[PDB]
């Protein structure tokens, strides 16, 4: 949904 | 050692 | 002496995670962003709800208020960011530059000026009464972090996952500083102090750092908290004592004291990752913000 509220890889 | 952050100069 | 922040109230509205939460400078309101494509306007002080700003077609991972508390910059996965006149909730301009997602946002102090960073590994300054973008900056070798602007407008300071921060001059557009850490983790959060003077820089190392950047030297150095997957938001609380507050991945609120570097507070409240917290500019409240699995904006008062 928002990048920032996505783990990193 | 104490640092100023907030001061303006 | 140490704070003693207290929940106050629970902001609920969000249907997805929440990622930014700000204060207006004027303390009237506090402007929240989310992966539900939503901005939400509530009552600094009491909590209450006043409107939900839309128009992006994905999630938002920013928001920035302007110098007059009357405009609102949002940063969208649908590879824009959006003017927003608060007062009335209609979207003034669109601006339409980068070619990935806009993670971060922030006017200058005139506030004639928007920065962005993006996944599309640039920064961009725009105009605000135009929408036209005034310069593409090549900052970085990988996604854009944190924007913002210092003191007086003069500079930018911006972080990226490629392990460092750069200090833009803003009307040249050129790199003035490239700050090296003695290893390189990925720099999640980058903001000027008050005074422009240092850079409070966070790495996915469960690490905040204290920057003269003019000097290239770290003056402070805070942990003992959760940072290694997502990138938070840090900040200078000054209304009383001086300390530095940060989100934590173990959903909590630190607080540290700026010079001993000693956690001072944990504040217990949130189910999810702290993705975003806020000082207010007079009183001595904060405003923290977490992920999926809790969806809710927290206000939580100190008498220091």
């Amino acid at each position: 949904g928002a990048a920032r509220a996505e783990v990193h890889l | 050692e104490e640092v100023d952050v907030t001061s303006v100069y | 002496v140490k704070p003693n922040y207290a929940l106050k109230f629970t902001l609920a509205g969000h249907t997805k995670a929440v990622s930014s939460v700000k204060f207006s400078p004027n303390g009237e309101w506090l402007a929240s962003s989310s992966a539900d494509k939503l901005i939400k306007i509530w009552g600094a002080y009491d909590g209450k709800f006043e409107k939900t700003i839309s128009g992006h077609k994905l999630g938002i991972s920013d928001v920035a208020w302007s110098s007059d508390s009357n405009l609102l910059v949002s940063a969208s996965d649908d590879k824009t960011l959006k003017i927003w006149d608060v007062s009335s909730g209609k979207c003034l301009k669109t601006l339409k530059g980068h070619s990935n997602y806009v993670f971060c946002c922030n006017f200058n102090p005139q506030s004639n000026l928007i920065v962005s960073g993006s996944f599309d590994e640039s920064v961009r300054i725009w105009d605000v009464k135009t929408g036209k973008c005034l310069k593409t900056l090549p900052a970085h070798s990988d996604p854009v972090s944190a924007v913002h602007f210092n003191r007086d407008g003069s500079l930018i300071v911006s972080s990226s996952y490629d392990g460092l921060c750069r200090i833009w001059d803003t009307a040249s557009g050129q790199c003035l500083k490239t700050l090296i850490d003695d290893d390189n983790p990925p720099v999640s959060f980058v903001k000027f102090s008050p005074n422009g003077k240092y850079i409070l820089a966070a790495t996915l190392d469960n690490t905040l750092k204290l920057w003269d950047y003019s000097k290239g030297k770290c003056l402070k150095t805070y942990t003992g908290h959760k940072n290694e997957k997502y990138c938070i938001f840090a900040n200078f609380s000054v209304t009383g004592g001086k300390w530095i507050v940060s989100g934590s991945e173990d959903n909590l609120v630190y607080i540290w004291n700026l010079q001993t570097k000693e956690i001072v507070q944990k504040l217990q409240g949130h189910t999810d990752v702290v993705i975003s917290t806020a000082c207010h500019p007079t009183e001595n409240i904060i405003a923290s913000a977490a992920l999926e699995n809790d969806k809710t904006i927290k206000l939580w008062k100190s008498d220091c």
